[PDB]
């Protein structure tokens, strides 16, 4: 069958560094 | 306001002062409780239909009356003028001795009647708490409330002080409070009230020097930002020679002999190496460029990993032992275990090796004093007799400069500058001027700004045989002892760079300090000393008042005038004499000392007073020119500051709205459709063809960022009449349906609170980024400002695009996160 492989699992870790300074969290 | 500024303002204020003086006898007939009743009356009248500026005649009269019963000091007419001007948005110049506390009490009471809160800005906590408790029995006597705000004060106490009629506090805490207030999640968390009126004690420092002082809050979340290690993880896939990883390179760079370019720099002018980092993996792989204002944050992050590879070599440039990062100095062989290179440099290193990545230390929240006081409606303050940069008040804060007359006629004999050739001539001339006055019984205050000259003149004075006392700042007790008799006849006091204002030196000495040195000063002793002191005071008057001598002048006339204004306290007697040599560094402020050398042919004649007033005028001209040059620089810097200021003001306004309001469904839904449309338009172009629609890409995105599994390929397969618009709406409708279904499980009120919080959180998260991004571009724009284009204008352009992109990213993640939430939904 047609196996459409894609890198949907992108790593936003580089961007998370900016929000890392004030990374607040709620229930999830 | 109406009436010509300054000129007409002076007589206009006098008109009101006359009324106050006439109504004073009437106020003296009013009981204490009646004065209190008038204060409450003004409050009612204000809401009835009375203008604050029209209440001045009665208000100031009450203050004058109350002060005579509380302190016993009547507010002078000159103080009424200044206090009245302080009601507007102008700066009033107050001479040393007039009485700042006896003037600032007038505008405070007047504006306090509005109940909005008078924000008094003090230079330090000492004066803040001093005047707060001192003026408390005055304001509270009329019914007004006095609140004190100290740096570090708990929120509960702050709210009580801020809810008061008059609030005393420091500029430092004032700004931080504003930041904490604006960065709140609930409106009840607030500590501030309203920026209606602000009265700063000293504008000379707080408004001029502290103008470009940004209150940077470095409050990280700590934890473990291992996210950075995932970025540097792509570097080991490259080789330092070609394909991204390359120390400068530029085609050649250097020979193959440890070509590690530790001078940093960085360039990549090939635009073929950076192409290896971009694309693939995820993020910055969609098709975005790294040299765009919408990707400046990552640009300063990826380069960090690069400048942490061949730039910083392990064991030589730095050493990490057991997780402890220590900087190794190759210059002198020193180890810095309590230091780390900022700008995320240390973080890149800690992310390169197996070290625990920290949360960095950058701008979590920041605001400039200039950008803070500009938010206040009525901004007034007192300035000293410095002037100089006073002209910038109208350009920086847009305030009008007004001068206040002295209580008494200033009999300060200002003499010209005696410029000599060598320092020997200058110093000797000073000794002679002093020696002559030592016989006349005139106190001499030498204001040496240079320690080298302080000891020099001291040695010379001893050589000639003249009594002198040096104010050594290392012994405050010694200074206080000398200051007590600094106005004593024939007392030569040498000051080494004295700060602004200074102690109020009374001519003849200070009987207070004399009686305080006695065990038991009986009435007889006090009267006797006062009698002697009186003679001593009159003696100094006949001598010529306090004689000030300036060995060297200062570039900025602000400090120069500060020294000149030391004499003539509240309009007393004195004499100012300044000296200068061709060897002093001050002769270099005239563009070049070669030009000033023309004065070397003036004759000089050591011992003869050439007395040339044009010399002083020439120096004063250059003195103001120095600051004129600085003004241009300040303006250029403020140019970039205001850019971030407006953006901050704009985003803060939106954040404030979402903070005050309880419901945000309107905003959430309005942006929901926009976010979906924008996301759809990225895969499906409007009015295009079916084969031009990336169904898989859109489906994957929906099942990734929106947590919505929609078989669009199946929909269009069976429903061809979907066309395009209906298809877009279908997706949106299905999203709203599932959204509400998720909502019911969490709770209506809870979801509204969640959305409200998420919006604020996402806004703040991007704000932290934007704060750093603005800086990255601020310094980076230097390499972007090409020829045939202004670097400031282009910067503003890029900054606007950055803000727009930030807004788009804001709505994007807000809606996405609200959908990404995995809510436990039961079988419906």
């Amino acid at each position: 069958m047609m196996i459409t492989l894609r890198k949907r699992r992108k790593l936003p870790l580089a961007v998370a560094v900016a929000a890392g300074v004030m990374s607040a969290q709620a229930m999830a | 306001v109406f009436g010509s500024r300054n000129d007409r303002t002076l007589r206009r204020m006098r008109k009101v002062v006359n009324i106050i003086n006439a109504m004073e006898p009437e106020m003296e007939k009013l009981s204490d409780e009646e004065l209190k009743g008038k204060t409450a009356e003004f409050r009612a009248r204000l809401e009835k239909g009375e203008v604050l500026e029209n209440l001045i005649p009665e208000a100031f009269a009450v203050v004058r009356e109350a002060s005579k019963r509380v302190f016993g000091m009547r507010h002078f007419d000159v103080q009424l003028l200044g206090g009245m001007v302080l009601n507007e948005r102008c700066i009033a110049e107050m001479r040393t001795g007039e009485g700042k506390t006896l003037t600032a009490t007038l505008p405070a009471y007047l504006n306090a009647l509005t109940g909005k809160g008078v924000h008094v800005v003090t230079v330090n906590d000492y004066l803040a708490q001093r005047d707060a408790e001192n003026n408390r029995p005055l304001f509270e006597f009329l019914g007004l409330t006095v609140g004190i705000n100290l740096p570090g004060m708990p929120a509960p106490a702050k709210r009580e002080a801020y809810a008061a009629d008059i609030t005393y506090g420091t500029n430092n805490e004032y700004g931080f409070d504003y930041l904490r207030d604006n960065m709140a999640f609930s409106p009840e968390e607030r500590v501030q009230r309203k920026l209606h009126y602000a009265l700063v004690d000293e504008v000379d420092s707080i408004l001029i020097d502290e103008a470009r002082t940004p209150l940077i809050i470095s409050g990280p979340a700590e934890d473990s930002s291992e996210m950075y290690k995932r970025v540097n993880k792509i570097i080991p896939h490259l080789i330092r020679q070609e394909k991204e990883d390359s120390e400068t390179f530029q085609g050649e760079g250097h020979f193959s002999v440890d070509e590690k370019s530790r001078q940093v720099n960085l360039t990549e002018r090939g635009l073929v190496l950076i192409e290896e980092l971009l694309v693939k993996e995820g993020i910055m792989d969609e098709g975005e460029s790294l040299y765009s204002p919408a990707n400046i944050m990552l640009m300063h992050h990826v380069t960090a990993a690069l400048r942490a590879h061949a730039l910083f070599t392990r064991d030589v440039d730095y050493i990490v032992k057991d997780g402890e990062v220590i900087i190794v100095d190759e210059h002198t062989g020193r180890t810095m275990q309590g230091r780390r290179w900022s700008d995320g440099l240390h973080q890149a290193v800690e992310a390169k090796e197996g070290v625990q990545i920290q949360n960095e230390n950058q701008t979590l929240a920041s605001i400039t004093f200039q950008n803070y006081f500009r938010l206040y409606e009525k901004l007034a303050g007192m300035t000293g007799t410095a002037d100089t940069e006073a002209f910038e008040f109208s350009s920086i804060y847009k305030l009008d400069t007004v001068v206040v007359p002295t209580n008494r006629p200033m009999i300060r004999k200002d003499l010209p500058d005696l410029v000599y050739m060598t320092e020997a001539e200058k110093i000797q001339a000073i000794i002679e001027d002093i020696k002559e006055r030592t016989a006349k019984g005139q106190p001499v205050l030498v204001g040496t700004i240079s320690i080298e000259k302080s000891e020099l003149v001291s040695n010379e004075l001893t050589k000639a045989g003249i009594k002198h006392n040096v104010l050594n700042a290392k012994f405050h007790a010694n200074e206080a002892a000398i200051v007590a008799q600094a106005g004593y006849p024939a007392a030569v006091t040498i000051a080494t760079n004295m700060a602004g204002r200074g102690t109020d030196i009374v001519l003849g000495g200070s009987w207070q300090a004399e009686v305080a040195a006695l065990e038991n000063p009986t009435a007889e002793q006090i009267e006797k000393i006062k009698a002697d002191w009186q003679v001593r005071h009159d003696a100094v008057l006949e001598a010529g008042g306090l004689h000030i001598i300036g060995t060297e002048r200062h570039e900025s006339r602000r400090i120069d005038n500060q020294l000149r204004g030391r004499s003539g306290r509240q309009g007393d007697a004195g004499s100012s004499r300044f000296y200068l040599s061709m060897e002093d560094a001050l002769m270099r402020i005239f563009a070049s000392d070669r030009v000033s050398g023309m004065m070397r042919k003036l004759g000089m004649k050591p011992g003869e007073a050439i007395e040339h007033p044009w010399v002083t005028k020439a120096i004063a001209n250059a003195q103001r020119k120095v600051e004129s040059r600085n003004f241009d620089i300040r303006k250029q810097l403020l140019e970039y500051d205001d850019v971030a200021n407006d953006q901050r003001r704009a985003i803060y306004s939106q954040r404030n709205e979402l903070l005050d309001v309880s419901d945000v469904s309107e905003t959430i839904n309005s942006i929901r459709e926009d976010v979906f449309k924008a996301t759809i338009d990225a895969y499906i172009p409007p009015q295009s063809l079916e084969e031009m629609w990336d169904i898989p890409g859109l489906q994957e995105r929906l099942k990734n960022d929106f947590d919505l599994d929609l078989p669009i390929a199946e929909w269009l397969d069976k429903e061809p009449e979907l066309h395009e618009e209906t298809l877009r709406e279908r997706i949106l409708a299905q999203s709203i349906e599932v959204y509400q279904r998720k909502e019911e499980v969490v709770g209506a009120e809870m979801m509204r609170h969640f959305e409200k919080g998420v919006m604020l959180q996402t806004l703040d998260s991007l704000w932290k980024e934007h704060l750093a991004a603005m800086d990255y571009l601020r310094q980076g724009i230097h390499l972007r400002g090409y020829a045939q284009k202004d670097p400031k204008q282009e910067y503003k352009r890029e900054s606007f695009s950055m803000f727009a992109a930030m807004l788009e990213s804001l709505k994007y993640e807000v809606i996405s996160t609200l959908s990404k939430v995995q809510v436990r939904m039961p079988e419906e």
